[PDB]
C-alpha cells in the first residue's frame, strides 16, 4: 500500500508495475477518483485550465524569447521573402564539424534551426519590427502566465472556491463568453490593427508611448459617433504600396476592398480589421440572448421543453422533443467536453483550409515548406479533436446518461434506431471503398498496360460548379459570378459588391492557392477522403452508440469505457469496448489525414515546381502517387546524410527514420499481446531471482503490461511514427527543392 | 497440520520462488493407491508415493490443476492448504470437506443479487457514490 | 486561522511554527538534507556532506585568489584551500566529538534531549561522519580539481570541438 | 550488438563523425573468424 | 479481489464451479431452480479473472459475471 | 398517416437542391 | 565552423544549460520522482 | 539589433516568478 | 464546363492515334473514344452537362441497377423460398438449383415485384418483428 497514487486507493495496493502506469492515464480521471463529489470535481476542472493557459503562454513565450535572443527576426524583416526564419540555437555538444558547417544556415554564425512554424510572418503582420518587442512580449507572457498560476491558486482556497451553482450557471457563462470573450477580444483586436498592424504596415511607428497621441485616422473620435462612418473607408491603399513603408500607403482604416494584398499576396490588414469589427458587434450581440438575473433574455431550460408553437401543438424545438436536454448537458461534463472538441476540430480544419486559400500573413505564400507545415498540423490536430469529440461522446453514454430523465426525448430516439445509422454509415464506407479502390487500381491497370486512354476519368463537375458560382471562369460554366449579367453578381438593387472585383481579381488569378484549379485526380481523392471521414466515423459512432451495449455483451456500461474484453467466450470478445472503438479509429484518422495532406503537399509540389501536369496526369493512378510524390521526392531527404557528407537536411532524414521505427515498434504492442509477454518475463523473474550478484529485487512485481495499455503503448507509437515520419517527409521534401 | 512423503521429483526450475515463504505458500495432500506417475504443474513428471502425498506450489491454481489431475487417476481425497509465512496452516480446499460441486447444507448465498442482470442499474444514478452499479441495493 | 503557530502545538517553546520551518516544502527540504535524511549511516551523512563542500571550496581562491593570474598554478591553490578548510574542519569535529560525549553531554546531546535538528547524538554516530566529511570534502575537492585544471580539455567537449 | 551498432553509425554519419562509425575506414570490426576460413579453403587446393 | 456476482437466472447446471480453476465457486441450496441449487461465490479474493465461470454458464446472457476490480497478488497469479 | 412535416422539410431541401442544378444546367440566371 | 559558438548574448549559457537539464539533473530528478511513487502509506 | 547581454538574465528571474507560483498551483492541487 | 472538348477537335488526342499500335486495342476502341469530352490532355472524360449526356449517364446506370436488383432480388427471392420450406439451414449450404433458377426466372421483371412488395406492406419487415439489442 503505497502512497502514490493518492486518488485512487485500490491501485495504490497494486503489488505490480501497472499501477505505475495506471496512476498515469487516470490521474486526470477526476470523476473517477475515490472520495470525489461533484462540487470537488468541478474546482478542480477550473483550477486545472488556468495551470493550462499558463502552459499555453509559457510555450507563448518561449516562441518570442527564442527568436528575441536567437532568431533573425530583424535580418529577416528586411527581406521576408530572401531569408529564413531562425526558430532558435542548435547546441547539441557531439556534433561533428560536418553538422557545425552543415546547420549553420540562413545568415546565422552558429548552428540554427530553420522556423517552419510562420510566427516570423505572424508577428511582421501584426506590426512587430524590433527584437526588443519581441521580448517585451515575451516577458508580458511569462508575467501573464504567473497571473493564471496565481489564479488557479486563488481558486482552491476555500473563501474563493466557487461553489456547484457557479458553475453549472449555464446562460451567465454563454453571455460573457461570447459578448467578452470572444466579442471584446476580437473587439480589441480589431483595435490592435487599427492602431498598430495597420499605421506600422504603413510605416509610421505605433508604439505604447506614441499611441496615445496620434489618432489612427484624420477623422478619429467623430466620424464614428455622429455616423458618417464611411470616412474610414475613404482613399485606401493602391496596389502599387508596398507592406510596412509609407509609399503607395493610404488612410482607410476599415475597407473591404476584398481579394489579396498585390505585395504580400496576403488579405489586406484594413479588410482584417474590419472583420473583427463586424465579427465583434455580432458576437456582442449574441451575448445579449439568455437571462442571467434580469429577465430580460432567454431560458435554456425552457427553451428545451416548450411545446407550443404560436399556440400549435408541437413536442419541441423543430417539432423534436428536447425536453430533460438541459439537465442533461448540463450535468454532463463529457457531453459538454464533447460538443467542444467537436466544435474545435471544425475550427482547426477551417483554419487550414483558410490560411493556404487566404493567406493571412504577409509573404507566407511564399514560404512554400511553412506554409505546407501549417496546413498539416492543424489537419491532425483537427483530426484527434475529432476522434476526441467522438470518444466523449461514448464516455457521455456510458456514465453520465440515464433513460429516465430523457425518456421519449431527441436523444432516447436515436438509441431506438443506432443500428439504422451504423448500417448506413457501413453501406456508404462499402460503397465509397468499392468504387474508388475500383477505379484507382482499374487506371492502374489500364495505365500498366500502356492504355492510360482507357482509364475512367471523372470530371469533378461538381466542384467545378462551385467554383465557377464563386468567380473561376476558368471552366465556362458562365453563371452565378461567373455570369457579369447575373442577379448575384450586380446584387440589382443595390449594387454594394464593393468586394467582387477585387474577389474576383483574386480568384481569377492563377498565382495564389484561392480555389485550385480542379481536375479527375481530385475527384477521387476526395472519394478518398470521403471514404475516410465515413469509415473513422462509422467506427466512432459505432462505438459510441454500442457504447451502452450491444447483443454479444448487453452489459457493457457496468464494465465501464476501457476493459479489455468479456474473456474468450460467445466466440470471443477482443476489442469490445468502446474505448477500442476510439483506438481502433485513431488509425482510420491517422490513415484518412494521411490522404488530405498527401493530395494537399502533392498538389502544391506539382504547383510549386511548376510541374502542374505531373499532377493531373498521374494522380488517377496509384502507382503515381507512389512514384511521383513518395518515391520521387524522398531523394532529397534520404540523401540528408550519405556516405559523402552531411547538409541541413541531416536532421530531418534522421527523424524520417526515428519515425520509421517508432512505427515498426508500435506493431509490436499491436501484433504480439500480453500473454506471450508474460510467461517470458515470467522467466526472466526466475533468472533475476536465481543469479548471484544481482542484489536488486523489484518492489512491485514485473508483469506485462496490460491488454487496454499495450493498445494505447502501441497507438502512441503508431502516432508519433505517423507524424515524425511525414513531417520529416514533408519539411524535407519542400524546404530542399526550395529556400 | 500437514505432512506425507514428497514425490518422487528431481527439483524443477518452475517450483516455488521467493514469495513462496514472503507471502505464502500452498500445500496439497492426496492419498494413492498405486506407485504411478503424475505430471507436474511446475513441469515435468513425478511419481507419487503409496501412502500419505505432500506437494508444495506457489499458487491455488496449480493445486487445483493438480487436483483436477488426481481426480483422473481416480483419487478425490485430496486437501489444499495455504502456508503463511509465519507458519500457520490453513484448509481451504475443500472449504467445508466435501467438494464444491456437491451441494451442502448451511452455505450461504453469497454475493448474490436477486435480479436479472438486464435491470443492473445505469452508471448515472451511483454517480458520486461510493458503490457500483452491481452492488446495487435495489433489487 | 493563523498562519503562524506554536511551535508543535507547545506555547512555551522558545520558537514559532512558521512557513520557513515548518513548511511542507520547507521540512520536506532540509529533513533530506544528508544531515537529516532518514536512513543513513553517519558515514554517508557525512560522505554526502563533505563532497558538496570541497567541490565548491575549491572557486574561490583559483579565480579571486593570489595565483589566478596563470593557469596551472590556480588550480593548485584552490585545491590545497579546500585541503586545509577540510583538514582543520574535520579535526574540529573529532576535537568536538572528544569533548561533548563524556558521559552525560551537557545540552544538546543528553540521553533526555529529544532534539530534531542535531540527531547525531552517540560519538559512535559522530566518528563516521568525521571520516565521510574528511573522505567527502577530499574527493570533491579533488573532483572540483581535476575539472578545472582540464578545462580546456572540458570546454572542448562540451562545444564539440573534439568532433 | 547487431542492430543498435547500425543506429550508432546511422548517427555518427549523420553528425559528420565518419571516422567513429563501425566501418572498413572508422572502428573496423572484422570478422576474423570468417576470413581466416576463406584463407583455409583456398589454401587447400 | 474481483467480484463474482451470481443472477437469479441460474439452473442449478453447477457447470460454472467445474470450470473455476481456483476454487472461487461452490453451490448452495436453493428453491428457484428444479435443480434446487444455484452457484455462490465465497472465495472471491482468490479470483484470477479467467471469465472460465462466464464461458460454461448455459443460460442466454449468463447468471454469473466476473467484474474485474482491483487486482492483488493473487488475482494476477504471480509465483514471483 | 400521411407525413407532412418530414415532407415539407424534404421537399423543400430538394427545391433548394434544383435551384442549385438551375444554374448547374445554365437554366435560371 | 568547427565548434558550437553563440553570436546571441549569454552564449555561455546553453553551454551550462544542455549538459545541466538534460543528463546532469534528471537522474536526480528521476530519483526524487521515484522516492515519490514508492513511499509507504502508513 | 538582437537583445543584450543583461536582458536574458532578467527573464531569467523573471521566468522564476512563475516557476514557484506553479509550484504553489502544482501542490495545492495535491499531487 | 466548356474545358473538355470532343476527341474529334483536341491536338492532345490525335497525337495519341498517331503514335498508336494495333494489334486489337488501340484501334477498334480508340476510333470509338472520338465521341467522347475529351480534356486538355487527350483523355477521355465522363462529364455530366445536359441531355447531351442524359442518356450516356443512363445506360451505365440502368444496366448496372437492373443487374444488381437481379441478383438481389433472386438470392433474396430465394432465401425467403426456403425459410418457409422449414429446410433453410441446410438448404443453403446445399444449393437448390432448381429452386435458385426459377427464384432468377421471378427476378427479370424484379423492379415491378419490387413494387407489389412495397404496396403490400410486405418488402420490409415491421420494427418489433426484429431482433436488436438492449436500447
Ligand atoms: C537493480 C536492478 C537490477 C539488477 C541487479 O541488481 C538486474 C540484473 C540483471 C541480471 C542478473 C540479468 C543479466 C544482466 C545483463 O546481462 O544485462 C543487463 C541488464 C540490465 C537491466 C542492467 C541493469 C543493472 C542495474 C539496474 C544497473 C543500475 C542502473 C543505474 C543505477 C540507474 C541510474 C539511477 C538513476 C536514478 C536513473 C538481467 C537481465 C534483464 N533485466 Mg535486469 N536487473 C535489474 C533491473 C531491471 C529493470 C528495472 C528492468 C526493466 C528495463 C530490467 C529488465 C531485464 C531484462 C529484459 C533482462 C535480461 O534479458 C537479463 C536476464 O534475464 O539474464 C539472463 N532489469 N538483469
Ligand atoms: C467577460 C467575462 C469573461 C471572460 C473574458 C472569461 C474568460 C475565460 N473563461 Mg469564464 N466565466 C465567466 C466570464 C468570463 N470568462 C462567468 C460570468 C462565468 C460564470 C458562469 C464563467 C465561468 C467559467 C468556467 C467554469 C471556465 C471559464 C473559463 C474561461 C477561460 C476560457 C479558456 C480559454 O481562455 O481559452 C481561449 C480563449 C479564446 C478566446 C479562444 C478563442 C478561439 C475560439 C476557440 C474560436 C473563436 C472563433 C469564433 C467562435 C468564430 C465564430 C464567431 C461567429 C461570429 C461566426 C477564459 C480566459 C475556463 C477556465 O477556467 O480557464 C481558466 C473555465 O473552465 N469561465
Ligand atoms: C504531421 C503533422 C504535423 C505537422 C506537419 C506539424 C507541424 C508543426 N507543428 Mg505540430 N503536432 C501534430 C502534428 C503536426 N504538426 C499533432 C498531431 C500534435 C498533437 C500532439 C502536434 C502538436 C504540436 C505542438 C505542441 C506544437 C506543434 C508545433 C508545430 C510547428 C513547428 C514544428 C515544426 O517545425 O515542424 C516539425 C514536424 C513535426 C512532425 C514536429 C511537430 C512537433 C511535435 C508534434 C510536438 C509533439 C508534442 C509532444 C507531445 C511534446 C514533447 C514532449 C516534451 C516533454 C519534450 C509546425 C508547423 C509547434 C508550434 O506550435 O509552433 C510554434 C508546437 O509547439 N505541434
Ligand atoms: C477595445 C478596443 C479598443 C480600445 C481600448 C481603443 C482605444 C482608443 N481608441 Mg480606438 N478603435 C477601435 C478599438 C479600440 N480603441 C476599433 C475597433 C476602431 C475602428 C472603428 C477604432 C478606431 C479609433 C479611431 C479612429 C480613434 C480611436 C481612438 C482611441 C483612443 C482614444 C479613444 C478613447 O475613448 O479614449 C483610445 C486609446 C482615437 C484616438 O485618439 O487615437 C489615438 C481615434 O482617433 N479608435
Ligand atoms: C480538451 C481536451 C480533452 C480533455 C480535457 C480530455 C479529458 C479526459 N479524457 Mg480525452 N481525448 C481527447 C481530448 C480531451 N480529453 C482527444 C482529442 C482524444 C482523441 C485522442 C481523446 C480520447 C480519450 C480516450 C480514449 C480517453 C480519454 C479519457 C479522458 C479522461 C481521463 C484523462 C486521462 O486519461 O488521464 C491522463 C492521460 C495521459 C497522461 C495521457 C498519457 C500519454 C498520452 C498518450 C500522450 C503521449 C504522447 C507522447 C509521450 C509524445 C511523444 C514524445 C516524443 C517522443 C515525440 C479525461 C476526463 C479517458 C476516459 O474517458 O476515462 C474513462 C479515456 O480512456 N480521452
Ligand atoms: C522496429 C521495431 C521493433 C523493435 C525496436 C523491437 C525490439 C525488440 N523486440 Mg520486437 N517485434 C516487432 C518490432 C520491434 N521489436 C514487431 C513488428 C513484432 C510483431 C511480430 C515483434 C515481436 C517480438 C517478439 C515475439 C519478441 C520481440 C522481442 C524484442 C526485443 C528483443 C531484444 C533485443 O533486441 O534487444 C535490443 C533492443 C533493441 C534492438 C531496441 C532498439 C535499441 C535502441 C537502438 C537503443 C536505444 C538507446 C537508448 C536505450 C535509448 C534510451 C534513451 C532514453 C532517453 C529513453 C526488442 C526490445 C523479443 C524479446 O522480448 O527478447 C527477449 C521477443 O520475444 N519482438
Ligand atoms: C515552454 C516554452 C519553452 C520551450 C519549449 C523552450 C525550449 C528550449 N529552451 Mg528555453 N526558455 C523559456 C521557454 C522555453 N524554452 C523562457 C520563457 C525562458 C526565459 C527564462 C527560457 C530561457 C532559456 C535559456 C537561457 C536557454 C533556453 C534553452 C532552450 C532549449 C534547450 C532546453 C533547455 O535547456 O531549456 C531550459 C529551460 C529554461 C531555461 C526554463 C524554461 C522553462 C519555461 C519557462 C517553462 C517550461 C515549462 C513548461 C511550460 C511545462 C511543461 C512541462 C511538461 C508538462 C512537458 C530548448 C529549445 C537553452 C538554449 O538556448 O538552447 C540552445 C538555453 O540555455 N531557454
Ligand atoms: C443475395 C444476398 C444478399 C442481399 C440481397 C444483400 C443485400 C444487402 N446487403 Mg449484403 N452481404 C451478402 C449478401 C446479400 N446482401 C453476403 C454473402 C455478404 C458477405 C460478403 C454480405 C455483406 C454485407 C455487408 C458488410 C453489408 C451488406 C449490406 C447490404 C444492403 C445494402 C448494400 C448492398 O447492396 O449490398 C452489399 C453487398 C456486399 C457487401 C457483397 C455481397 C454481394 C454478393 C455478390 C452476394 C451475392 C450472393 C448470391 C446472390 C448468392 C443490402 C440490403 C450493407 C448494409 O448494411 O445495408 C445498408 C452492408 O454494410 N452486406
Ligand atoms: C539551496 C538550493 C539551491 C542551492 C544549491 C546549492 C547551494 C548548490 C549547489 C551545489 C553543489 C556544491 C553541488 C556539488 C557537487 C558535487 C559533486 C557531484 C561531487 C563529487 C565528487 C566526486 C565524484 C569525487 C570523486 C572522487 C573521489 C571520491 C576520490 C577519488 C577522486 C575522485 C575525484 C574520483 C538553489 C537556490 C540552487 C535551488 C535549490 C535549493
Ligand atoms: C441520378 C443521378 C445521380 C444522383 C443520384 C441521387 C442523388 C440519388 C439518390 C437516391 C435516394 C434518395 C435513394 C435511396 C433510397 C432509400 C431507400 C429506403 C432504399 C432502398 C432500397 C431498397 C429497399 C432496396 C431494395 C432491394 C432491391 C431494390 C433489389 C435487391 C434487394 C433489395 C432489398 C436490396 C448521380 C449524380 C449520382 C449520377 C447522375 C444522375
Ligand atoms: S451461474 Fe451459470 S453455470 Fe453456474 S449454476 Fe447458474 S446457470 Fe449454471
Ligand atoms: S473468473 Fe475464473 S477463478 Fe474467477 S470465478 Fe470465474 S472461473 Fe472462477
Ligand atoms: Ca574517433
Amino acid at each position: 500500500a503505497t502512497k502514490f497514487p493518492k486518488f485512487s486507493q485500490d491501485l495504490a495496493n497494486d503489488p505490480t508495475t501497472r499501477r505505475i502506469f495506471y496512476a498515469i492515464a487516470t490521474a486526470h480521471d477526476f470523476e473517477s477518483h475515490d472520495g470525489m463529489t461533484e462540487e470537488n470535481l468541478y474546482q478542480r476542472i477550473f483550477a486545472s485550465h488556468f495551470g493550462h493557459l499558463a502552459i499555453i503562454f509559457l510555450w507563448a513565450s518561449g516562441i518570442l524569447f527564442h527568436v528575441a535572443w536567437q532568431g533573425n527576426f530583424e535580418v529577416w524583416i528586411k527581406d521576408p521573402v530572401h531569408v529564413r526564419p531562425i526558430a532558435h540555437a542548435i547546441w547539441d555538444a557531439q556534433f561533428g564539424p560536418g553538422a557545425i558547417k552543415a546547420f549553420t544556415q540562413a545568415g546565422a554564425r552558429n548552428p540554427v534551426d530553420i522556423c517552419y512554424s510562420g510566427v516570423y510572418h505572424w508577428w511582421y503582420t501584426i506590426g512587430l519590427r524590433t527584437n526588443t518587442e519581441l521580448y517585451v512580449g515575451a516577458l508580458f507572457l511569462i508575467l501573464l502566465a504567473a497571473v493564471f498560476l496565481f489564479a488557479g491558486w486563488l481558486h482552491l482556497q476555500p473563501r474563493y472556491r466557487p461553489n456547484l451553482g457557479w458553475f453549472k450557471n449555464s446562460e451567465a457563462r454563454l453571455n460573457h463568453h461570447l459578448a467578452g470573450l470572444f466579442g471584446v477580444s476580437s473587439l480589441a483586436w480589431a483595435g490592435h490593427l487599427v492602431h498598430v498592424a495597420i499605421p506600422e504596415s504603413r510605416g509610421q511607428h505605433v508604439g505604447w508611448d506614441n499611441f496615445l497621441s496620434t489618432p489612427p485616422h484624420p477623422a478619429g473620435l467623430w466620424a464614428f459617433f455622429t455616423g458618417n462612418w464611411g470616412a474610414y473607408a475613404q482613399n485606401p491603399d493602391t496596389a502599387e504600396h508596398v507592406f510596412s513603408t509609407s509609399q503607395g500607403a493610404g488612410t482607410a482604416i476599415l475597407t473591404f476592398l476584398g481579394g489579396f494584398h498585390p505585395q504580400t499576396q496576403s488579405l489586406w490588414l484594413t479588410d482584417m480589421a474590419h472583420h473583427h469589427l463586424a465579427i465583434a458587434v455580432v458576437l456582442i450581440i449574441a451575448g445579449h440572448m439568455y437571462r442571467t438575473n434580469w429577465r430580460i433574455g432567454h431560458s435554456i431550460k425552457e427553451m428545451m421543453d416548450s411545446k407550443t408553437f404560436f399556440g400549435r401543438k408541437v413536442e419541441g424545438p423543430f417539432n423534436l422533443p428536447h425536453q430533460g436536454l438541459y439537465e442533461t448537458v448540463n450535468n454532463s461534463l463529457h457531453f459538454q467536453l464533447s460538443l467542444a472538441l467537436a466544435c474545435l476540430g471544425v475550427a482547426s480544419s477551417l483554419t487550414a483550409q483558410h490560411m493556404y486559400s487566404m493567406p493571412p500573413y504577409a509573404f507566407i505564400a511564399k514560404d512554400f515548406t511553412t506554409m505546407a507545415a501549417l496546413y498539416t498540423h492543424h489537419q491532425y490536430i483537427a483530426g484527434f479533436l475529432m476522434v476526441g469529440a467522438f470518444s466523449h461522446a461514448a464516455i457521455f453514454w456510458i456514465k453520465d446518461y440515464d433513460p429516465e430523465q430523457n425518456k421519449g426525448n431527441v436523444l432516447e430516439r436515436v438509441l431506438k434506431h443506432k443500428e439504422a445509422i451504423i448500417a448506413h454509415l457501413s453501406w456508404v464506407s462499402l460503397f465509397l471503398g468499392f468504387h474508388t479502390l475500383g477505379l484507382y487500381v482499374h487506371n492502374d491497370v489500364e495505365v500498366a498496360f500502356g492504355a492510360a486512354d482507357k482509364q475512367i476519368l471523372i470530371e469533378p463537375v461538381f466542384a467545378q460548379f462551385i467554383q465557377s458560382a464563386n468567380g473561376k471562369i476558368l471552366y465556362g460554366f458562365h453563371t452565378l459570378l461567373s455570369n457579369p449579367d447575373s442577379i448575384a453578381f450586380t446584387a440589382w438593387p443595390n449594387h454594394a459588391n464593393v468586394w467582387l472585383p477585387g474577389w474576383l481579381d483574386a480568384i481569377n488569378n492563377g498565382t495564389n492557392s484561392l480555389f485550385l484549379t480542379i481536375g479527375p485526380g481530385d475527384f477521387y481523392v476526395h472519394h478518398a477522403i470521403a471514404l475516410g471521414l465515413h469509415v473513422t466515423t462509422l467506427i466512432l459512432v459505432k462505438g459510441a452508440l454500442d457504447a451502452r451495449g450491444s447483443k454479444l455483451m448487453p452489459d457493457k456500461k457496468d464494465f465501464g469505457y476501457a476493459f479489455p474484453c468479456d474473456g474468450p467466450g460467445r466466440g470471443g470478445t477482443c476489442d469490445i469496448s468502446a474505448w477500442d472503438a476510439s483506438y481502433l479509429a485513431v488509425f482510420w484518422m491517422l490513415n484518412t489525414l494521411g490522404w488530405v495532406t498527401f493530395y494537399w503537399h502533392w498538389k502544391h509540389l506539382s504547383i510549386w515546381q511548376g510541374n502542374v501536369a505531373q499532377f493531373n496526369e498521374s494522380s488517377t493512378y496509384l502507382m503515381g502517387w507512389f512514384r511521383d510524390y513518395l518515391w520521387a521526392n524522398s531523394a532529397q531527404l534520404i540523401n540528408g546524410y550519405n556516405p559523402y557528407g552531411t547538409n541541413n537536411l541531416a536532421v530531418w532524414a534522421w527523424m524520417f527514420l526515428f519515425g520509421h521505427l517508432a512505427w515498426a515498434v508500435s506493431f509490436m504492442f499491436l501484433i504480439t499481446w500480453r500473454g506471450y509477454w508474460q510467461e517470458l518475463i515470467e522467466t526472466l523473474a526466475w533468472a533475476h531471482e536465481q543469479t548471484p550478484l544481482s542484489f536488486g529485487y523489484w518492489r512491485d512485481k514485473p508483469v506485462a503490461l496490460s491488454i487496454v495499455q499495450a493498445r494505447l503503448v502501441g497507438l502512441t507509437h503508431f502516432t508519433v511514427g505517423y507524424i515524425a515520419t511525414y513531417g520529416a517527409f514533408l519539411i524535407a521534401s519542400t524546404a530542399s527543392k526550395f529556400g | 497440520t500437514l505432512s506425507g512423503q514428497t514425490p518422487i521429483f528431481g527439483g524443477s526450475t518452475g517450483g516455488l520462488l521467493k514469495k513462496a515463504e514472503v507471502e505464502e505458500k500452498y500445500a496439497i495432500t492426496w492419498t494413492s493407491p498405486k506407485e504411478q506417475v503424475f505430471e507436474m504443474p511446475t513441469g515435468g513428471a513425478a511419481i507419487m508415493r503409496q501412502g500419505q502425498n505432500l506437494l508444495y506450489l506457489a499458487r491455488k491454481e496449480q493445486c487445483i490443476a493438480l487436483g483436477g489431475q488426481l481426480r483422473k487417476f481416480k483419487i478425490t481425497d485430496y486437501k489444499i492448504y495455504r502456508i503463511y509465512p509465519n507458519g500457520e496452516t490453513v484448509y481451504i480446499h475443500p472449504a467445508d470437506g466435501v467438494f464444491p460441486e456437491k451441494v451442502n447444507q448451511g452455505r450461504e448465498k453469497v454475493r448474490y443479487n436477486d435480479r436479472r442482470i438486464g435491470q443492473n442499474p445505469s452508471p448515472s444514478k451511483v454517480k458520486f457514490s461510493g458503490i457500483a452499479t452491481y452492488d446495487a441495493p435495489n433489487s | 486561522n493563523d498562519i503562524i503557530k506554536p511551535f508543535k502545538g507547545d506555547p512555551c517553546l522558545g520558537n514559532l511554527s512558521t512557513p520557513i520551518n515548518d513548511s511542507p516544502l520547507a521540512k520536506a527540504f532540509i529533513n533530506n538534507l544528508p544531515a537529516y535524511r532518514k536512513g543513513l549511516t553517519p558515514f554517508m551523512r557525512g560522505l554526502e556532506i563533505g563532497m558538496a563542500h570541497g567541490y565548491f571550496l575549491v572557486g574561490p581562491e583559483v579565480v579571486i585568489g593570489p595565483l589566478r593570474e596563470s593557469a596551472h598554478g590556480a588550480n593548485l591553490s584552490g585545491l590545497i584551500t579546500a585541503i586545509y578548510i577540510a583538514v582543520s574542519a574535520c579535526l574540529g569535529i573529532s576535537i568536538f566529538a572528544i569533548t561533548t560525549f563524556q558521559g552525560n553531554p551537557k545540552g544538546s546531546y543528553s540521553s533526555y534531549s529529544k532534539d530534531s535538528l542535531r540527531p547525531l547524538r552517540t560519538r559512535e554516530e559522530w566518528s563516521q561522519l568525521n571520516g565521510g566529511i574528511f573522505l567527502g570534502a577530499m574527493g570533491g575537492a579533488i573532483f572540483a580539481y581535476l575539472l578545472l585544471e582540464n578545462f580546456d580539455a572540458l570546454d572542448a567537449i562540451l562545444r564539440g570541438a573534439v568532433n | 550488438h547487431s542492430f543498435a551498432m547500425y543506429c550508432h553509425n546511422d548517427t555518427m554519419r549523420a553528425f559528420g563523425r565518419p571516422q567513429d562509425m563501425f566501418s572498413d575506414t572508422g572502428i573496423q570490426l572484422q570478422p576474423v573468424f570468417a576470413q581466416w576460413l576463406q584463407h583455409i579453403h583456398t589454401m587447400t587446393i | 479481489s474481483h467480484t463474482v456476482k451470481i443472477y437469479d437466472t441460474c439452473i442449478g447446471c453447477t457447470q460454472c464451479v467445474r470450470a473455476c480453476p481456483t476454487d472461487v465457486l461452490e453451490m448452495v441450496p436453493w428453491d428457484g431452480c428444479r435443480a434446487g441449487q444455484i452457484a455462490s461465490s465465497p472465495r472471491t479474493e482468490d479470483c484470477v479473472g479467467c471469465k472460465r465461470c462466464e464461458t460454461a454458464c448455459p443460460t442466454d446472457f449468463l447468471s454469473i459475471r466476473v467484474y474485474l476490480g482491483a487486482e492483488t497478488t493473487r488475482s494476477m497469479g504471480l509465483a514471483y | 398517416p400521411p407525413y407532412t412535416f418530414r415532407t415539407a422539410w424534404a421537399l423543400l431541401l430538394l427545391a433548394i437542391n434544383f435551384i442549385v442544378a438551375a444554374y448547374y444546367f445554365h437554366i435560371i440566371e | 565552423m568547427t565548434q558550437l559558438t553563440g553570436d546571441y548574448a549569454a552564449s555561455w549559457l546553453p553551454w551550462i544549460m544542455i549538459p545541466l537539464v538534460f543528463y546532469i539533473l534528471p537522474f536526480p530528478v528521476f530519483a526524487i520522482l521515484f522516492l515519490w511513487i514508492q513511499k509507504e502509506a502508513s | 539589433m538582437s537583445i543584450s547581454d543583461t536582458q536574458v538574465y532578467i527573464a531569467l528571474v523573471v521566468a522564476l516568478v512563475p516557476g514557484f507560483l506553479a509550484w504553489r498551483l502544482a501542490t495545492e492541487l495535491y499531487k | 464546363n466548356t474545358t473538355l472538348v470532343p476527341c474529334y477537335k483536341s491536338p492532345a488526342f490525335v497525337e495519341r492515334m498517331k503514335n498508336a499500335p494495333d494489334s486489337y486495342y488501340t484501334t477498334k476502341p480508340l476510333k470509338a473514344y472520338s465521341q467522347l469530352l475529351c480534356g486538355e490532355d487527350g483523355l477521355p472524360r465522363i462529364a455530366l452537362d445536359r441531355l447531351s449526356l442524359a442518356v450516356d449517364v443512363a445506360i451505365p446506370i440502368a444496366i448496372f441497377l437492373y443487374t444488381a436488383g437481379f441478383i438481389g432480388w433472386s438470392g433474396r427471392s430465394y432465401l425467403q423460398a426456403i425459410k418457409k420450406q422449414d429446410k433453410a439451414e441446410e438448404k443453403e449450404v446445399f444449393i437448390d438449383v432448381p429452386l435458385f433458377i426459377s427464384c432468377m426466372v421471378m427476378a427479370l421483371f424484379w423492379p415491378m415485384a419490387v413494387i407489389k412488395e412495397l404496396l403490400a406492406g410486405e418488402l420490409v419487415a415491421k420494427d418489433e418483428e426484429i431482433p436488436i439489442s438492449v436500447r
